[PDB]
């Protein structure tokens, strides 16, 4: 498998784009912790085909595919969102009926700080013109990378996404010089992405344990997953 | 065990 | 400033390995978070002033500096600790006669833990053989990458630490594919070393709320932040 | 201030 029929594998198992099927209106606390919530979890049911997918994620032990999801989900869900929002600065299209401004995240204690956090990464990727391919890549690094017999095939998954990424930066055309740079730049923007998804499940939870917000049941099971 | 479930069903 | 100049610049810049003894006794608990919060108060001093030995850091506004440095100090400090156990399987050389086994882990409530995804980091840098060269200029990355026209400078001084990690790994004399895949391995750890840094500052502040151990001074200011 | 001390007063 080349890297560039690897890469469309990955274009194929994208999910589907994710609605929450809600009337244009302002939103309160309520409504939007509502909304990300439903949000999330609805994508995890889409991640979660996504993820089998990708070739040789569904030959991994199953306790592997669950500890590898478990610990990502929120990351792929805000790499997801970056890719989503790179051409709307200022704003953060969680979904097309979903999009949010700066100060909007000042109705609900603890967010303001995480969305300037999302806005700022999504502004770097901006910056860096992250190309769609990349971005597939960088979505299943994510993935196959967050492993804090079934292991070596891991690796060798793994090993074959960076060659695949390696493989689509060389196909910019640009110096050798400035691929190592990028690839280099790409691969330490995920450190961000990775930090605002730490601060996104501590709020999540937080909520939760106020029961807050309706936990649906995937959505309670990833949550409550993770912090175990 | 919604994920064990969707991770062995289509 | 060469790639070259800044390897070499850094390479001088390196801390000098902080000396904190054993307790005589087998650990407890608390002499246990003892050594390792006093160890890290020693470090943090040392890691102020090799910051400020990395190429233009001290030209940053001072809130860059005092952000980046708040944002990371855990991570820099075990990145330093990986490296230190790396010839050291099963070993976690917190410092010179501080050699910790795995297992000495339980006298902590969920520290063991730690110590497992710590020393795992480390089989996959000693899999990977990282070199001296290359881990210093990762170690500073760290630094300058916990972003976490001063921003236009931060930029730059991180181009120039990657500008030097390529140079290294190209002296390694392997195929252009294989620098970069290597370039990827080696920065796709800082993923799981972050995490370590993390699970190992909120265990800090943990021990702290508990009163399992004092946590004051440069410690504490680092600790929140 | 510690850190910053060490940082400018340093
Ligand atoms: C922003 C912080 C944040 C805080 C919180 O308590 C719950 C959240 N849920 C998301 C979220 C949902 C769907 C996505 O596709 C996504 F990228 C993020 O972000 C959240
Ligand atoms: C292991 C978890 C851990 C947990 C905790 O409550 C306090 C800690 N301090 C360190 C530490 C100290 C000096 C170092 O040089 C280093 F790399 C780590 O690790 C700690």
């Amino acid at each position: 498998l080349s890297p560039e029929q690897l890469v469309l594998t990955l274009l194929e198992a994208e999910p589907p784009h994710v609605l929450i099927s809600r009337p244009s209106a302002p939103f309160t606390e309520a409504s939007m912790m509502m909304s990300l919530t439903k949000l999330a979890d609805k994508e995890l049911v889409h991640m979660i085909s996504w993820a089998k997918k990708i070739p040789g994620f569904v030959e991994l032990s199953l306790f592997d595919q669950v500890r590898l999801l478990e610990s990502c989900w929120m990351e792929v869900l805000m790499m997801g969102l970056m890719w989503r929002s790179i051409d709307h600065p200022g704003k953060l299209i969680f979904a097309p009926d979903l999009v949010l401004d700066r100060d909007e995240g000042k109705c609900v204690e603890g967010i303001l700080e995480i969305f300037d956090m999302l806005l700022a990464t999504t502004s770097r990727f901006r910056e860096l013109k992250l190309q769609h391919k990349e971005y597939l890549c960088v979505k299943a690094m994510i993935l196959l990378n967050s492993s804090m017999d079934s292991s070596r095939k891991l690796a060798h998954l793994l090993n074959a996404v960076t060659d695949a990424l390696v493989w689509v930066i060389a196909k910019s055309g640009i110096s050798s010089q400035q691929q190592s740079m990028r690839l280099a730049n790409l691969l330490m923007l995920l450190s961000h992405v990775r930090h605002a998804s730490n601060k996104g499940m501590e709020h999540l939870l937080n909520m939760k344990c106020k029961n807050v917000v309706p936990v649906y049941d995937l959505l309670l099971e990833m949550l409550n997953a993770h912090v175990l | 065990h919604k994920l064990v479930q969707l991770l062995t069903t289509t």
